[PDB]
RNA sequence: UGAGUAGCGAAAGACGGGUGAGAAUCCCGUCCACCGAUUGACUAAGGUUUCCAGAGGAAGGCUCGUCCGCUCUGGGUUAGU
RNA sequence: ACCGAUAGUGAACCAGUACCGUGAGGGAAAGGUGAAAAGCACCCCGGAAGGGGAGUGAAAUAGAACCUGAAACCGUGUGCU
């Protein structure tokens, strides 16, 4: 059966990449609310 | 006197290596090696090996004669026991236990 | 389908009573010491 | 007869394999049950050898397998051949018996009876 | 500059056997181009180098009881020299 | 506890040598069979060292293992087209 | 007249880390050898693991190392039945 999640490369980084949070206002929140956390992953 | 020897993490279930030890309780060093080569179990060829190891002890750090010994005691304890997963119909789990096994053997000539 | 209720340690050690192995033959050997099987092949061939 | 779990294609197929390896090295270790089958199947290849009529060696042909033995001093025949040979002159007086059973121990993967059928 | 290029050489069973020719493996810098190795060879050793295959390797995973990490990359360089020799001790 | 109970998820295997403390399961050989518009041969998406050699399976791989597309210790990818 | 490792921060140790989710996000478990490594030379059984001696030490306390209870559970041997 087709299952979900069909993996990607370039979709990957063309949504969840670093530059795109660094587009608006709202992804820029995100950045700084994983920073105060202390993730060591930011995206 | 007395000569015993322990074989400590030995990978088998203690169920089933019980039943091998319920025919050489109170028999001599001779037939119970002979009924250890002819029983067809997992646990023959692991407890002949510890049983061999015992009559050395006496034999060496006792100088015991090895021709008039005879099986006091023979039990196994239980051990660390390892966890393991395996699938099942949907989305759960069943849970799998990999038992150990604590062998012990004690010769003596029934002598204080 | 299901246990009603658990088993003692009494109950479970009565049901293994019949429960275990049975001494082989082991017939004497004329000329090797060791023991050997009846009726197989070896240096006794059974007595 | 005994059928040995396996399939009436299957089962005829093996037969035919033990009885050829019983011809090439006439010393083959297996199973009991395989032992006690193959015991009545070498036997009757035997007799037809015996003859050496034309119609037993077409009648022999439709069991024996195809393969090549190897000699001394590089001499090679085919396990027809040395049925309708050697074998045939070896037993010429004895009337029954040829194979024999000989009882070993148990296996350590499974317990399994195994024998040694080999030629008187 | 023309030295910082070259890091150190490759002894192998590879490099041995493309030693019988005139060829070479040495480990350069992961930001130079062929180029710029074969005018930092032939300025060390005074030889002429006839051609330069150059080739990225990835990270490679390790690990040694609750320790993770990674290799650093490396950038193999195979020289081809036209006429003479390295003294490779 | 239920219990030594349910289960152990794709093709047909036979024997002879070999190695080894130990072999139905590993290696070589001869038969035999199955897929056969595909359980064949390529390229892309994806995965990211699983690839090769020599040592160990002590844990993992639904049994065994001297190995298991396989897990723990050395090396391998070259372009003016 | 705060807590003393299920407490106190989610985190005394490999913590926003194993892992889980396409993503925002969620989020653990895990402290203690001895005063001093003086960490069992050497012999015996065994393929090894493990053991029995012998040694160091006040004491094996021996690298699943302070104490080590159970609701537990699993055994071996015996006095009455």
């Amino acid at each position: 059966v087709k299952r979900t999640y069909q993996p990607n490369k370039r979709k990957h980084s063309k949504v969840h990449g670093f530059r795109k949070r660094m587009s608006t206002k709202n992804g820029r929140k995100v950045l700084a609310r994983r920073r105060r956390k202390g993730r060591k992953v930011l995206s | 006197m007395e000569a015993k020897a322990v074989a400590r993490t030995i990978r088998i279930a203690p169920r089933k290596v019980r039943l091998v030890l319920d025919l050489i309780r109170g028999k001599n060093a001779a037939e119970a090696i002979a009924i250890l080569k002819l029983t067809n179990k997992a646990s023959s060829p692991v407890i002949e090996k510890v049983l061999m190891s015992a009559l050395a002890n006496a034999e060496h750090n006792y100088d015991m004669n090895t021709d008039e010994l005879v099986v006091k005691e023979a039990y196994a304890n239980e051990g660390p026991t390892l966890k393991r997963f395996r699938p099942r119909a949907q989305g759960r789990a069943s849970a799998i236990n990999k038992r150990t096994s604590h062998i012990t053997i004690v010769v003596s000539d029934g002598k204080e | 389908a299901v246990p009603k209720r658990r088993t003692s340690k009494t109950r479970k050690n009565k049901r293994r009573t019949h429960f275990k192995i049975s001494v082989p033959g082991m017939t004497e050997c004329p000329n090797c010491g060791e023991y050997k099987l009846s009726h197989r092949v070896c240096k006794n061939c059974g007595s | 007869y005994r059928k040995l779990g396996r399939t009436s294609d299957q089962r005829k197929a093996m037969l035919r394999d033990l009885a050829t390896s019983l011809i090439i090295s006439e010393r083959i270790e297996t199973t009991e049950a395989r032992a006690k089958e193959v015991r009545s199947v070498v036997e009757k290849l035997i007799t037809l050898g015996k003859k050496g009529d034309l119609a037993s060696r077409r009648n022999a042909a439709k069991t024996l397998r195809n393969v090549e033995i190897l000699n001394e001093d590089e001499t090679t025949q085919t396990a027809l051949q040395k049925l309708f040979g050697e074998i045939a002159e070896r037993y010429t007086e004895r009337q029954g018996g040829y194979t024999r059973i000989l009882k070993q121990g148990p296996r350590r993967g499974d317990g399994a009876e195994s024998v040694i059928i080999e030629l008187v | 500059e023309a030295r910082d290029i070259l890091k150190r050489p490759v002894i192998t069973e590879k490099s041995s056997e493309a030693m019988a020719e005139d060829k070479y493996t040495f480990d350069v810098d992961t930001r130079v181009n062929k180029t710029q190795v074969k005018m930092a060879v032939e300025e060390i050793f005074n030889v002429k180098v006839a051609s330069v295959n150059i080739m990225n390797y990835k990270p490679k995973k390790k690990r040694m009881g609750r320790y993770q990490g990674y290799t650093n990359k490396r950038r193999k360089a195979i020289v081809t020299l036209k006429e003479g020799s390295i003294d490779l001790f």
